[PDB]
This record gives C-alpha cells, structure tokens and sequence, in this order.
C-alpha cells in the first residue's frame, strides 16, 4: 500500500515486508528544465559532488549506499541501507546534503569534481552515439525551451561555473515546498514520520522561480555526420502525451503495439510483429525500439534505430512510417490483445522489481506532481479498457500528417531530405 | 480462432470499405469532370 | 560554440504554430492548383 | 475542425477537388463571356441583326 | 566579484529570466 502524509515536508511510503533492504530518499521537483544555457550542467555537477569521494567514503564507513538521479523534472538523492539501519540514513542526509554544504564546496573538491564531470561529458559525446543522438533529438524537438538542455551539461558552459552558481541553485531550488521524502521496502509509514518528527528536517523556506516560457515542439532535425563510423544511428519522434494525461495508457500501448528488434536473437525474429515481415528480407536494420516518454508539460513518441545497411535506410525509414500509418485505419483486435499482456507484463516488472531504489525514484517523482500513486490493480483495468477505436482515436490525432523531430549521426549520407520523410506520414490512398 | 483468408484478411476488407465507397464517389466526381461536353453524357448534367 | 546551442531562426518563424490553422493554409494552395491544374488538363 | 472534414482524407479531399473544378468550369466560363460580349457591346452579331428592326 | 556565469550576456538574458531570479542580481 501506498501512503502519503502532507504534514511537514510531504512523506510518501510503499511498504514491502518481504525486501531485506530500505531506502530513504529526497526528491526535488526541480531538474535540467529549471537551468539555463549558462549554467547549464549544475545538476549534474551537484550529483556529482554528492557522490565524491569524501561523502561517499563517510556513507560507506557506517554501512550506506548513495544514488543520484537528473533528469528534466526531478533530482533524486536516495540513501539505501539494512531494514534496521534505515534511522541512520535520515541522519546522514540532515547531516550532509542539508544542513551545512561549505565543505563539500571547497576549492579542491570543487576543481577535482569539475575536471572528473568534464572528462565523462568529453567521454560521452564522442564515444557514446545512440544516447547522444537521443539528446540531439531533445535539444531540437524543444529549441529555445527549458525542456531542450542536456542534463549532463555541454562542454563550454560547465567550464564557466564556480561555487557561486551551486550556491545560488542551491538557494533558488532546494526548498520545503519543492521536495517529496520517499520511503520504500522494509520500513513502515508511521515509524518513518515519527523518525522525521524526532528531528527538525526543515529544508528552506520555499517560493522557487517560476519559468516564463512553457515548453512547445517545434518540427526541426539536425544532422551531425561523421564518416569515420561504421554505422547510422536515428531517432526520430513526434509530439506525445504528458504526465496526467487522459490518453496515457494509450500512448504507451500504441508503443507497444510495434515493440523492439534486435537481429541477432533468434527468438525476436519470431515476434508477432508484423514489421518484420519487411525487414528481414534484406537485412534492414540491427536493431530497433520504440519509446513513449512524458513530462510535464509535453513528450515524445516515436522509435530509435541502428544499422550497418547504410544504402538502404530510407527503405527502413518508409516501411516504418506505413506500420504507423496502419494505426489510424486498419489497427486490428488481436493486435490490442497482444498488446495489452504485452504492456501488463511491461509495467508489471518495471514496479515490482526486487530494487527498492528504482521505487523510491517512481514514487517519489510520481507524488510531485499527481499527489498520489496510482495502485497496480487500477492500472490494469484501464489497460483491460482499451479498444480499438480508443487506439484509432488517440493515432488519428498524434501522428496522422504532424510534424516530426529526426536526429543522426555516422554515415547518414543516406538519410533523405526532411520533407521526403514528412510525406510519409499519411498514406494518400486513404 | 481463424479468420478466412487468401493473403487478404475478411477483418482488413471491411475495415476499408467505408473508405471503398468514398474512393469510388471521388472517382464518379472525377467522371463527370473529365466528361462534360459530352452532349450523351448531358442528358443528366 | 557547443553543437547543443542552435542558430537563429527568429526572423523566418511564424509567432504562433497552430497545425489545424497550419496544414489548412498550405492544403487550400497546394488544392487550389490541383483544382485548376484539373480544369486545364480536362 | 475544417481539417478533420476535408484534408484528413486523401479520399475526400481529392473529392472536393474534382467537385469544386466541376463547378470552376461552367462559373467562370459565363463570367468571361459575359464581360467579353459586354466589352464589345454594339459590335456583335446579335447587335447587328438586332438593329435590324 | 560576482559569478561569471550570471553577469555575461545580461541583456539577451534579462527578458525570459524568472522574476525572483532577477531581482537576486540587483541585490
Ligand atoms: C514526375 C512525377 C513524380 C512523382 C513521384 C511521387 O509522387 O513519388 C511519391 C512516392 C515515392 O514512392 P514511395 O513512397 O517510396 O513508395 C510508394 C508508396 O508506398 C506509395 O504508397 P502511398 O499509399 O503513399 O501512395 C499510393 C499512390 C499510388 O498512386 C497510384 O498508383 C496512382 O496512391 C495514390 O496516389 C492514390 C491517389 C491518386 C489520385 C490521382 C488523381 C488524378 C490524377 O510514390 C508514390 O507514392 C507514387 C505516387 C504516384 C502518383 C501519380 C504520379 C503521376 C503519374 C503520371
Ligand atoms: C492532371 C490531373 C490533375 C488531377 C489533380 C491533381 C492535384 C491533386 O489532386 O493533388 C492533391 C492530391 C493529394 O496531394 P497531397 O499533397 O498528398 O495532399 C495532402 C495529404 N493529405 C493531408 C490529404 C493526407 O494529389 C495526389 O493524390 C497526387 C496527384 C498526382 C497528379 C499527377
Ligand atoms: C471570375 C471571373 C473574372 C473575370 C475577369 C475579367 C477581366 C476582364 C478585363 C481584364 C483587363 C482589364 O483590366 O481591363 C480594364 C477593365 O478593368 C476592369 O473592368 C477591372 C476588372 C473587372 C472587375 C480596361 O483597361 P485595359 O487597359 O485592360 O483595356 C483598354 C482600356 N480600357
Ligand atoms: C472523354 C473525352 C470527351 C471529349 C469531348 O469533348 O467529347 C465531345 C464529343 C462530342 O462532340 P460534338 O458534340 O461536337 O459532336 C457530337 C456529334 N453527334 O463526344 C462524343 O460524343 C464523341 C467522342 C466521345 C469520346 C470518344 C472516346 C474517348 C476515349
Ligand atoms: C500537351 C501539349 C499541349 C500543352 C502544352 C502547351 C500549353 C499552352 C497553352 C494551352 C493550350 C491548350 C488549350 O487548348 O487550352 C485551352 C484552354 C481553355 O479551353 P476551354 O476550356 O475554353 O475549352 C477547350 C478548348 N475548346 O486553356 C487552358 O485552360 C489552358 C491551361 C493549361 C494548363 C495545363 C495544365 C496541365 C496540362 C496537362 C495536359 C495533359
């Protein structure tokens, strides 16, 4: 059961009795939307600062183990531990993270953590194409938003930053009003806000800035071509639906209507996907997937692809598109069956994993903005809910002649125009 | 649990045919058009 | 300058992207020559 | 909408093409040839033979 | 001084920047 307090800071908990292990957690409703182009990598920077070497070797002396998590809507710092350890961790996070941040600021800590963030950020967007191409496809879908900046942070703005612009995140956005304390496994509710009550626990006063510019899509690619690669990696997507939608359940189930490819599995060649029936044949592609994701205010919904068949993506790309073209007219009943047990067993193990701490992170991102948790079971019926003209109605509205947002990298000499893709998204015999 | 079938499925001709009978009034549409001057073709123009 | 930071596009966007007001505009030129194009062809 | 009666079909979209060129031919060809015989009034066959009286 | 990342490019950056946010600097 899910229970959630608003008495001090809100309190959520989900109790298992069967978990051997607990975790504690702090999650914020501020993220990489909330910085700007300038001081754009701060988050990360925090996060990284929280797992140094000195923080994190104080943690583990007393038997701790320490998470950090961005991402645009929320920043989690979780500390995980043994059931009867779990008072403990709340002392370490007053200690530490809220009460006092001199130290972990200091100038060495500061420039060694600054030079190991620029490292891995170097590291990734060189030798890491189909995550980087995914927030390429990000920084173009929302342009001149907050929703469009990288969470990492890009090269040139995190040289720039000092102590000062952590200072001033800190103060802007670490406050009672902004956070969710998130308990999870072998813990109880009661005892968890009594622990809090024992103790002060007080973050800050509140009011955090208010954005001016909401988050719009705007249809935009952006190529990035290197020759040196062996492959071409692709992302393409269009405008989704948001967190507290009506058409959520949908979304995610028109998702996996289509599903993921991998080449190489003997078994995925088998899928009751009928895709592949216009793949296989010439060895389109090594592997696909296809994703819906949501913020707040906006989301994505499309695919990501691979491939070495560098003279035929735009076959891949067309065959594509008409699968998505099938959704509005002619989806069928035993698709939608497929898909529902499909998706049941999707979410089924994604909320009912053994590791508490992915819990605490879905609890407590989902309490900050729905103000409640919706349970296992009700989820389900509407999954059960869905029918096919739910599904046309959903397709003949988000994907049916709208704009698309593409971004690829290595040999994507192949990959047409953008409008030769934008036609394909109507059939025009129909 | 098996629709009847040829490589064409009895479930995908009747999901288009509403759209059918549309493509078919666009093509009398098109007739008429096409055909105008036809003084046979006048006696119901 | 990082790839992430995009150009300047302002003077050539439209203030407000309304798809229905959109794809309407651009559908009723495109018809409009296909509905000419017709009558010169027949 | 308009959109979702007119351009969401290709089916009906190419329909109302057809049928607003259907209309296109017999309106402006009167409109024409009014203002051309009107233009050239006095001049015509049917004001010679009309003058004949 | 003041952090290098808040005073640069203060004038594209004045319009678009939350109100509580900008009345920190003038202080
Ligand atoms: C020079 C002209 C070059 C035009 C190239 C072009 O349109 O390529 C687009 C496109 C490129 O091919 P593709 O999209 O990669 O593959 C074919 C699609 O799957 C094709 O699948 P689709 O479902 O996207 O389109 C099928 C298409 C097929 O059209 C026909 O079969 C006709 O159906 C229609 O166009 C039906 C409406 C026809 C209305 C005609 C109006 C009266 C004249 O090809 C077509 O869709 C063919 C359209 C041809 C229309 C007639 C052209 C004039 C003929 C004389
Ligand atoms: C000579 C005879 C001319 C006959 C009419 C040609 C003009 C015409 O009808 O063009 C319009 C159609 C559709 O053109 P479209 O650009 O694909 O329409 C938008 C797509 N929706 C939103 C509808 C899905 O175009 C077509 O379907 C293709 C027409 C090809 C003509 C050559
Ligand atoms: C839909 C159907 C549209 C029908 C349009 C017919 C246009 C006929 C006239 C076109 C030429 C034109 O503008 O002529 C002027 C009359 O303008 C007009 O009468 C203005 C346009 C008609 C209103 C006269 O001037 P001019 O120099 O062309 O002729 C020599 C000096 N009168
Ligand atoms: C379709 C094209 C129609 C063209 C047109 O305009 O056809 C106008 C002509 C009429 O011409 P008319 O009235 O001068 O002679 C009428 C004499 N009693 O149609 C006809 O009956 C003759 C041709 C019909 C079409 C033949 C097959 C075409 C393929
Ligand atoms: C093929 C080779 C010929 C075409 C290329 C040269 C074009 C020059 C001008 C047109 C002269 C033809 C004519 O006769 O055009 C006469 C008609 C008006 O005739 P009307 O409707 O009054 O009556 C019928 C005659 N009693 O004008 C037009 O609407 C011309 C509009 C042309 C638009 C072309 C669109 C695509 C055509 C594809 C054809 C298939």
């Amino acid at each position: 059961e899910v229970t959630q307090l608003s008495n001090g800071i809100v309190v959520a908990t989900e109790h298992n009795p069967s978990a051997h292990t607990a975790s504690v957690g702090v999650v914020f409703g501020s993220g990489a939307a909330n910085e700007n182009p300038y001081n754009n990598g701060v988050s990360n920077l925090w996060k990284n600062i929280f797992l140094s070497k000195e923080n994190s070797a104080v943690a583990a002396k007393e038997g701790l183990a320490l998470s950090s998590n961005i991402s645009r809507d929320f920043q989690s710092y979780i500390v995980s531990s043994l059931p009867g350890s779990t008072d403990k961790s709340l002392d370490f996070l007053n200690q530490s993270f809220i009460q006092q941040k001199a130290n972990l600021l200091s100038s060495s800590n500061f420039e060694a953590t600054k030079k190991s963030v620029l490292k891995q950020v170097q590291d990734f967007e060189e030798n890491d194409h189909p995550n980087r191409v995914l927030e390429h496809l990000h920084s173009t879908a929302f342009q001149n938003t907050p929703l469009s900046l990288p969470t990492r942070g890009t090269l040139e703005s995190l040289e720039n930053l000092v102590v000062a612009d952590l200072e001033s995140f800190a103060n802007n956005h670490f406050l009672n009003s902004n956070a969710v304390v998130v308990g999870t496994g072998n813990i109880k509710h009661e005892d968890l806000v009594n622990s809090i009550e024992s103790k002060n626990l007080s973050l800050q006063t509140g009011t955090k800035p208010v954005l001016k510019k909401k988050a719009a899509f705007l249809g935009s690619e952006v190529r990035l071509r290197d020759d040196t690669l062996p492959k071409a990696w692709i992302s393409l997507a269009v405008e989704g639906e948001p967190v507290n939608s009506p058409n959520y359940f949908v979304a995610k189930l028109a998702a996996q209507i289509f599903g993921s490819y991998n080449a190489f599995e003997p078994a995925s060649r088998l899928q009751g996907i009928k895709l592949l029936d216009n793949i296989q044949e010439y060895q389109l592609c090594d592997n696909f997937n296809h994703f819906s994701l949501s913020y707040k205010d906006s989301g994505l919904w499309g695919f990501s692809t691979a491939t070495r068949n560098v003279t035929m993506i735009d076959d891949l790309i067309h065959f594509t598109l008409k699968q998505w073209n099938r959704l509005t007219i002619s989806v069928t009943d035993t698709e939608v069956e497929r898909a529902k047990s499909l998706l049941k067993l999707q979410l089924g193990q994604l909320y009912e994993s053994g590791n508490p701490v992915n819990d605490a992170n879905l609890l407590g991102a989902e309490v900050l903005i729905k103000g409640s948790k919706l349970s296992l079971g009700e989820a389900f019926k509407k999954i059960d809910a869905i029918t096919v003209k739910d599904v046309k109605a959903w397709a003949g509205k988000r994907l049916w002649d709208q704009d698309i947002a593409i971004a690829g990298t290595g040999q994507i000499e192949g990959l047409l125009d953008y409008m030769r893709i934008r036609s394909d998204m109507s059939m025009m015999r129909w | 649990t098996g629709l009847h079938f040829g490589r064409l499925s009895l479930r995908s001709l009747t999901a288009y045919a509403p759209n059918l009978m549309l493509w078919g009034g666009a093509s009398m549409l098109g007739l008429f058009v096409f055909t105008e001057g036809w003084p046979k073709f006048q006696d119901t123009l | 300058k990082s790839t992430y930071r995009t150009p300047n596009f302002d003077d050539v966007l439209k203030e407000n992207n309304d798809a229905d007001k959109g794809r309407s505009y651009a559908y009723f030129m495109v018809g409009a020559m296909g509905l000419l194009s017709s009558a010169g062809a027949k | 909408s308009l959109y979702k009666t007119f351009f969401k079909r290709n089916a009906v979209f190419v329909g109302t093409i057809f049928a607003g060129a259907f209309v296109f031919q017999t309106v402006f060809d009167t409109a024409i040839t009014s203002w051309y015989e009107n233009h050239n009034k006095g001049k015509l066959w049917k004001d010679v033979k009309a003058r004949i009286a | 001084a003041l952090s290098n990342a808040a005073v640069m490019d203060l004038q594209s950056r004045w319009e678009n920047m939350p109100s509580t946010e900008q009345q920190d600097i003038v202080s």
